[PDB]
DNA sequence: CGCCGCGTCAGACTGCACACAATCTAAACCCTCCCCTTAGGGGAGGGTCAAGGC
RNA sequence: GCAG
DNA sequence: GCCTTGACCCTCCCCTAAGGGGAGGGTTTAGATTGTGTGCAGTCTGACGCGGCG
């Protein structure tokens, strides 16, 4: 997978409500991954590695 | 030798008693002279001598003085194999928690001290204190103190109280507890509160405390003060060839434990500051935790590879542990392997074994015969003789393989016909020559397949290979009963070509004296093999006594059917060959020979069929050319018309009249119609394209096309592949499943162009990857099924039970998917089945329904037979042979001692690689029947049902049911109850997009608290012209009538309460929101018209059926039979009540309101009625509808998956797995017994306990049987060896250890692990002798 | 590979289920005879004896 | 010789019991001087044992009473 | 055939003697397993 | 030198060459691999990749 | 008491071939104990060889 | 890396 | 034939005089330095259970 920012989803495969949950993911060539995502309550969260 | 296996915790004195000395140094060996160092991990003095009968310094060297301990260095003089047996021990400077009893959830040290795992971990990692006893102070026992709280409460309370930290503290707590006082206090605190999950936590802890009291285990032994050291020959430090060494990772882990232990002893002798000794105690705790189970607490210790170290727990756990890599299957001597190749000259019972493999697999046998016959003076001379391959060892070798069978095995051994014994025939090649008929059983093709040869050594193994496993004993499949040694591709094409008929074939119409004259004509060239002739055939019928009687008649046959008659055994009709024999006709011919004449003539018959099919397939020269794929000339016209139609739909879409959605849908459907028109034109042009002459006049016949003969014989391929050869290859699907809107209009006889080929690969790689990743999904299901059923053996002959399941033909809507005969062939009846004319017993009570009895049942019209099943069998620990029924592979009742659990699990799991990943129209005549009949007559004279579990069956004129549908509640039925109809007669009408409120009785409309504005929105539309109402939903109304729900009542024109028939309670319609009310208050409604309208697989399916996985949206069921009522709605989770007639009424629910409830208020329900709808959960089916109900549900829902894919598995095999799932019970009322309430016991245990209680008059326990999926039922066996070798070894072993379990080795995995005979089969007699000589 | 003369026909069971029935002239003519070269090493080491 | 054991299973109505009886008999004739009760047509002792089962010359009861008889006759060699 | 260390040599010399009879013991890998569970501080035994 | 030595000798992508015929060589060189260090694992690689 | 987060637990079977891991640091004192240096001596432990008598 |  | 009997004879272990050579173990080192860093992996999904937590 190329380095860059990749926007993806899980297509309602969580919380049984069929709610599509989005997440960006910054993937570098070397270094720490940085993800942003949505929870089922529509709150933007962030993960590092 | 030993009758059981006992596991338990290890006392430190017990550990010091295993050991032969303390390991004081990490020294493994010396580096210059590699002798083992003193007091090291490899010590000759502790663990015994490194050479056989030899002291380490060499002062004592021979077995003259054996067992003496050399006083110079204390190594004994004995065999060196004692280094595999003698353990040592490390005396830990500080205690150390055993990680298995600290971390394996639920934590036993946490469960015992009633202390959460985070507080325990904070105590032992030297972060917090804990007051091991308070005394006369305000500090209770388990109260943890942080540093400063302890620091001050020191000088407030002096040294009265005692608090500690570290595993010394946890050991002081575990030693300082009194178990019986705690368990009795837990019992009195149990009998006080009725909180369900708190009572369950208390019962968990009670069972743990009493398991510590029963067993000899002391709690404080969960904290290591002595460590055992594995014997050194099991963690070897061995010299490799290159002068380098190779070691086990346990030497690293033990070495680290010893280092940190010795440094801890030095820090204690130096009186280091306490930061340093605490750090060293944390590090010793870490090192012991890494030795026992690496990587469980935190981070794995990697050594010298950045690859984790393999700890003691990883040696015994997983796909690479001892249990699965070395105990349940192992590498085997006297075994070879080679490529398989055909050899079709063979008989059914023989394989071809190369001489070069047989000389090596049979080497001791040849040495024996070489010395016995005097050809070698010495076994060394014999070794040299077989090395030189002298000409006499080939005669000896022909002598020693003579009647000696070998086992041939092809992996994956999906089912028991994957290992079969054949007599060897020595051949010259290097490839095993496998007789063709057995290949279908092995799943073997000769494209590179290799098979493994094994040699039965003893006489018992030779007789089991002869008598149980020889391939002439396995001609029937253990799954369905159908023949598994059955002709295939070349044989069936030869026999189909032989038994066909051409119209004007050479030598037609002549009259023949018999099959021999037909063979003479055909070999002379004077008659074609397809010449329709008149031949005198003598055939024998089996008389009623059993003997054969002849009959002789000129039959109208062809020459080839006459030739084929010469190989047919005697007791068979001539009509069995007087037809064109495809694959199914030959399989039925073999089955007929088996059922009429038995095994011995069938084997000869099958070999004769193979030889004659091979021969006459060769004679035909049936070849595939490119002209055999005849493409219809109407293909280009069909495709051009379809392209015209799709272009019309496209330019209509430019006209906007259609959405892209229906444009796409219509383009797909008008290409699918083109694909079927092309396939019909192709097949019609292909299948009769022979038009030939009789007496000049042309006449069409079935085609002699090679492609069509191969498809039509069942030899290879189907019409679905001839479609892609000669028709078009149709619409493809994208990788995400959505099908591409333009098809591959081309076929493989033409070219696929580059784009169509790319589109083709889209789905071809999906199929190949599915195949690659579903074998691991099916093999794991098979493993789980074998491990849930491994210990089921037929142990009795008759349990004397009278129950059983009611077998009926399965009818899904309007067609039988499985007739009664296929479901009761071979089972044993449980009650007298009698004719539809009653009291005439057709079949007696305990008969095996073999084919004669099923033919008798089909002469009559019996539609249901109550038949013995294994879920209904009274035998505890096993099943009786009558409840099981027929042995599918022999065709008689099953012998006592058969391991039917492994057969059932292999029969279910072997086909697993073939699986993946409105109104009612009567079809044909019959009397209409309804069940759950509650009917009224509507305004128009129809019938309308007042029920929700009513279903519409169709009784035939003979008495049997031929279709059955399920009608929604209040469907209007155009045809009444008990009337005759014909094909297409639509009976029941409704609309699925809404649900009506059915009028109870005829009367006038009134509003019971249906307030204008509070419970409705008044609406006005112009299409019908009338005003109407909508009942208000939750979030759109006021306070008030959202709480008090709207109702409508029946009042006549006089103002009187009109009633329902039979009951004079007020009859109401309690309407929920989202309802459409288009009737007015005071309108006359006859009973039956609408008052309001409210709008609305594969291998994982089998896996989560047998795993009893609860569906995501479970259909709610009615627990107790009563009347529905409602509690606090609009909460987010409503509350429902059911009111019985003569029972305790209040029974609550937490039904979430976001799912439509499918019953109404006034009516009654019963146990099992679906309140809501959805996929049913098997636990609910078991609790509410019974045991036989969940049995019927599981077998129907698994056979639904296996019947799409055309797989024929019997239902015994699913009923066996269901019986092994219904193996536990939960005590609800303890009775006069020793079982506690609410604790889960083995079902046979509580059954024999009740039996001995009621034998002495006392009252027995009452139980609720439970449904555990195959994994949770495999891990809940009464044997920790079975459950520990299945999976989750750590949980099974810690639970069994603290409970002090005892494995009596009753199943088959425990007897395979210890190297004993299995208690099933030929080892069943020995185990019965063992249990009749030790119990007495 | 080599340009072999094939006939597509079932022959007496000997090409059942993907087997191939080769003539003897394919062996006389050394058509599919292939040379294979193995290297075998004998290592004289220094041992402690 | 032997290609199918089905006739011998009708005398000993089981396959597992047949295996055990024929193994006991085959060990009698193999390590033991006990000669066959049928003509030994170049057969191994497993197959001769089966060919004796098939003619009713051997079953568990027959082998048991022979064990009793010859055991009495050779332990009563009290001199 | 596999693990019995004393049973495999008895089986060999029995085959060479013309006596196709086994004297099976305990598989050695079961003994390895018992010693690898007893080194975990768990007393696993064989009850006579 | 040890970094490049372990890469060229011990990496998953540094493979023993197929040398059956010329086609095996020239198609082993034109080979793309989703696996390797920094890529997928053949067990955890899904259906969609 | 119902829910969300977190941890744990699984994930086909035989076969060939190949082949591990690769970085990573003190010196100057002293001591004891063992084996070695010549050209054979000394002796315990254990066989062997012609002779003789029974 | 591959074979079924 | 059955014995003895003195004379030989072999191997092997240790010893010589005055240290040499090495192995394998101890011990102190006095300007002053006072918190680990891989340019890591993190990338597997689904089921289940249990525990904080509102
Ligand atoms: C016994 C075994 C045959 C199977 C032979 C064949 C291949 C040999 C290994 C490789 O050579 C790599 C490596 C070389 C090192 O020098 C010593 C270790 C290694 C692991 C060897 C060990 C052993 O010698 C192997 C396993
Ligand atoms: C470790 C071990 C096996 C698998 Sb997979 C799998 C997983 C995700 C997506 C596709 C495949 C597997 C197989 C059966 C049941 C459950 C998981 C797998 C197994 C064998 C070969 C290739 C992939 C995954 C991790
Ligand atoms: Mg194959
Ligand atoms: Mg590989
Ligand atoms: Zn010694
Ligand atoms: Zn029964």
């Amino acid at each position: 997978r190329s380095p860059g920012v990749f926007f993806d989803s899980d297509k309602g495969k969580t919380h049984s409500s069929g709610k599509v949950l989005y997440n960006a993911r910054i993937i570098p060539y070397r270094g720490s991954w940085l993800d942003f995502e949505f929870d089922p309550k529509d709150n933007l969260f962030v993960r590092i590695d | 030798e030993f009758d059981a296996i006992k596991i338990a915790l290890a006392s430190p004195d017990m550990i010091r008693s295993w050991s032969f000395g303390e390991v004081k140094k990490p020294e493994t060996i010396n580096y210059r002279t590699f002798k083992p160092e003193r007091d090291g991990l490899f010590c000759a003095r502790i663990f015994g001598p490194v050479k056989d009968y030899e002291c380490l310094c060499g002062k004592y060297k021979r077995l003259k003085h054996r067992g003496v301990i050399c006083e110079k260095c204390g190594v004994e003089v004995t065999q060196t194999k004692v280094r595999r047996e003698r353990m040592g021990h490390i005396e830990l400077a500080s205690p150390t928690a055993h990680i298995w009893f600290l971390k394996s959830l639920p934590s036993r040290i946490g469960l015992l001290l009633d202390m959460p795992l985070r507080d325990i971990e904070r105590v032992l990692y030297f972060e917090s204190y804990v007051v091991i006893e308070g005394g006369m102070t305000n500090l209770e026992r388990q109260q943890i103190l942080t540093e400063e709280q302890y620091l001050d409460a020191l000088e407030e309370f002096g040294d009265e109280f005692d608090a500690k930290m570290g595993a010394e503290a946890i050991q002081a707590l575990l030693k300082s507890m009194d178990l019986e006082q705690e368990c009795e206090q837990l019992r009195e605190e149990l009998n006080e509160t009725n909180s369900e999950t708190k009572r369950k936590k208390l019962t968990k802890r009670i069972k743990l405390l009493e398991a510590f009291v029963q067993s000899g285990n002391k709690p404080e032994w969960m904290i290591l003060t002595v460590l055992p050291v594995l014997p050194p020959d099991l963690r070897p430090l061995v010299p490799l060839d290159g002068g380098r060494f190779a070691t086990s990772d346990l030497n690293d882990l033990y070495r680290r434990v010893i280092n940190r232990n010795n440094r801890l002893k030095r820090l204690l002798d130096l009186a280091a500051p306490d930061i340093i000794v605490r750090n060293e105690k944390r590090m010793l705790q870490e090192a012991v935790d890494a030795l026992l189970d690496n990587g469980r607490r935190g981070r794995a210790i990697t050594g010298s590879n950045k690859r984790p170290l393999k700890s003691l727990a990883d040696m015994i756990k997983g796909k690479q542990g001892r249990f699965r890599q070395n105990l349940l299957g192992k590498r085997v001597d006297y075994s070879g392997r080679s490529v398989i190749t055909v050899g079709p000259y063979l008989r059914l019972h023989q394989c071809g074994l190369p001489k070069k493999m047989a000389l090596e697999l049979f080497k001791p046998f040849i040495y024996g015969k070489l010395e016995l016959r005097g050809l070698a003076t010495t076994i060394k001379a014999a070794k040299k003789m077989v090395e030189r391959e002298e000409a006499v060892v080939w005669d000896i070798l022909d002598e020693v393989i003579r009647e000696h069978p070998v086992l041939l095995n092809r992996a994956p051994t999906l089912h028991r016909l994957g290992i079969q014994a054949f007599e060897p025939v020595l051949i010259e090649g290097k490839a095993i020559q496998l007789h063709p008929l057995v290949c279908a059983a092995y799943n073997a093709d000769f494209d590179g397949d290799q098979m493994a040869v094994h040699v039965p050594l003893t006489l018992e193994a030779q007789l089991e290979a002869r008598a149980l496993m020889m391939s002439t004993n396995n001609i029937l499949s253990p799954a369905n009963g159908e023949p598994i040694i059955v002709p295939s591709q070349d044989v069936v094409l030869g026999l189909y070509y032989m038994t066909r008929d051409c119209v004007n074939a050479k030598g037609e119409g002549m009259v023949l004296t018999g099959p021999k004259e037909a063979e003479r004509l055909y070999r002379s060239g004077l008659a074609s093999l397809h010449a329709r002739v008149k031949v005198r055939i003598t055939e024998y019928e089996k008389d009623a006594n059993g003997e054969l009687v002849a009959k002789t008649s000129l039959k109208d046959t062809t020459v080839g059917r006459a030739i084929l008659w010469m190989i047919v055994p005697k007791g068979l009709p001539y009509s069995i060959v007087n037809q064109a024999l495809g694959k199914k006709a030959i399989s039925k011919m073999l089955n007929t020979c088996y059922r009429i004449l038995g095994l011995k003539p069938t084997v000869i018959f099958a070999d004769q069929i193979m030889y004659t099919g091979f021969a006459y397939a060769a004679r035909s020269g049936a070849s595939v050319g490119i002209d055999d794929m005849v493409i219809p000339e109407k293909k280009h016209e069909i495709i051009s018309e379809a392209e015209a139609e799709v272009a019309e739909i496209q330019e209509q879409f430019q006209s906007g009249l259609v959405t892209a959605g229906e444009r796409y849908n219509k383009v797909i459907d008008i290409w699918a119609a083109a694909n079927d028109r092309v396939s019909k034109a192709m097949m019609d042009n292909l299948q009769t394209e022979t038009v030939i002459n009789r007496d000049g006049q042309e006449e069409k016949q079935v085609s002699f096309n090679s492609i069509y003969m191969m498809a039509d014989s069942g030899a290879r391929g189907s019409a679905a592949q001839i479609r892609q050869l000669a028709g078009m290859r149709g619409l493809m699907a994208k990788p995400d499943g959505s099908i591409i809107e333009t098809p591959i209009t081309a076929n493989f006889r033409e070219g696929l162009n580059v784009l169509q080929y790319f589109i083709s690969t889209h789905g071809a790689r999906k199929g190949l990857a599915d195949t690659a990743l579903k074998t691991a999904n099916s093999g794991y299901l098979t493993r789980r099924l074998v491990d849930v059923a491994q210990d089921l053996v037929v142990t009795e002959d008759d349990c004397g039970t009278h129950e059983g399941i009611m077998m009926t033909p399965v009818i899904e809507g309007g067609d039988v998917k499985e007739p009664l005969r296929d479901r009761v062939l071979g089972r044993v009846t449980a009650e007298d089945v009698l004719k539809p004319g009653t009291a005439d017993i057709l079949v007696p009570r305990n008969t095996l329904l073999h084919e004669q009895w099923c033919d008798l049942l089909e002469e009559n019209s019996v539609d249901a037979v109550k038949v013995r099943s294994v879920v209904s069998c009274d035998t505890d620990f096993g099943v009786c042979a009558h409840c099981y029924g027929r042995d599918l592979a022999r065709g008689h009742i099953i012998n006592k001692g058969e391991a039917i659990g492994v057969i059932a699990a292999q029969s279910i799991g072997e086909p697993g690689t073939q699986l993946t990943m409105s109104s009612i129209q009567v079809k044909n005549k019959g009397s209409i029947k309804l069940s759950n009949v509650k009917s009224v007559v509507n305004s128009s004279g129809k019938l309308v049902i007042t029920s929700r579990n009513t279903e519409l069956k169709l009784i035939d004129e003979f008495g049997r049911t031929k279709e059955s549908y399920k009608v929604p509640y209040g469907a209007v039925l155009a045809k009444g109850d008990g009337e005759q109809v014909a094909g297409g007669e639509t009976v029941a009408n409704w609309d699925p997009h809404t649900m009506p409120v059915i009028t109870e009785v005829s009367g006038f409309v009134r509003f019971t608290d249906m307030i204008d504005g509070q419970t409705i929105t008044r609406q006005t539309d112009e299409l019908t012209g009338l005003s109407s109402l909508v009942v208000l939903d939750s979030a759109e109304r006021t306070a008030g009538g959202k709480d008090l729900r709207p109702a409508l009542k029946i009042v006549d024109a006089q103002g009187n309460d009109v009633l329902i028939p039979g009951t004079d309670m007020p009859a109401q319609y309690f309407l929920p929101g989202k309802a459409i009310v288009q009737l007015e208050d005071g309108v006359q409604i006859s009973s039956g018209d609408t008052l309001a309208r409210i709008p609305q697989g594969g291998l994982p399916r089998v896996a989560d059926l047998f795993e009893a996985r609860r569906p995501k949206e479970p259909a709610i069921l009615a627990e107790i039979s009563g009347i529905v009522s409602f509690g606090k709605e609009t909460k987010g989770k409503r509350r429902l009540v059911i009111t019985p007639v003569d029972g305790s009424d209040p029974y609550e629910e937490m039904i979430p309101k976001w799912r439509q409830l499918n019953v109404f208020e006034g009516e009654r329900v019963e146990r099992g009625d679906v309140i809501s709808d959805g996929p049913e959960a098997p636990h609910d089916i078991l609790r509410l509808r019974g045991v036989h109900a969940v049995t019927r549900y599981i077998v129907n829902e698994v056979q639904d998956v296996y019947r799409l894919q055309g797989v024929k598995i019997n239902d015994k095999h699913i009923e066996v797995i269901v019986r092994q799932m219904l193996r536990k019970a939960t005590i609800v009322n303890a009775g006069s017994s020793d079982f506690l309430e609410g604790e889960q016991v083995e079902y046979s245990r509580v059954k024999i306990a009740n039996r001995e209680l009621e034998a002495n008059g006392k009252v027995g326990a009452t139980y609720s049987r439970d449904l555990l999926g195959i994994t949770k039922a495999s891990l809940a066996t009464e044997s920790f060896i079975s459950a520990a070798s299945f999976q989750e070894t750590t949980r099974v072993l810690t639970e069994a250890a603290v409970a002090g379990k005892r494995d009596e080795l009753r199943g088959l995995k425990e007897n395979v692990i210890v190297g004993r005979l299995i208690p099933a089969g030929t080892g069943y007699a020995y185990h019965q002798d063992r249990m009749r000589r030790r119990a007495a | 590979g080599q340009n072999m003369r094939v006939a597509f026909m079932p022959w007496n069971g000997y090409n059942f289920e993907d087997s191939i029935l080769v003539s003897e002239r394919v062996v006389q003519e050394d058509r599919f005879t292939t040379i294979h070269i193995q290297e075998l090493a004998c290592v004289s080491r220094d041992t402690k004896l | 010789a032997r290609v199918t054991v089905q006739d011998a299973v009708e005398k000993i109505g089981n396959r597992f019991d047949l295996v055990l009886v024929a193994a006991r008999r085959a060990r009698q004739m193999q390590v033991g001087g006990k000669d066959p009760l049928v003509p030994e047509e170049n057969d191994k002792t497993t197959v001769i044992a089966l060919r004796e089962i098939e003619e009713g010359l051997i079953n568990n009861q027959i082998l048991d009473v022979r064990e009793r008889q010859e055991q009495q006759e050779q332990e009563a060699a009290e001199l | 055939k596999s693990d019995d260390v004393n049973g495999r040599t008895k089986m060999y010399k029995n085959i060479v003697d013309g006596n196709h009879q086994m004297e099976p013991g305990m598989p050695e890998s079961f003994n390895v397993l018992l010693k690898e569970i007893r080194s975990l501080g768990i007393n696993i035994e064989l009850e006579d | 030198s040890a970094a490049v030595k372990e890469f060229f000798g011990s990496s998953q992508l540094s493979q023993f060459m197929d040398q059956n015929n010329p086609l095996s060589e020239i198609t082993h060189k034109r080979r793309i691999s989703a696996l390797g260090p920094g890529g997928l694992t053949r067990e955890r690689a899904g259906f969609e990749v």
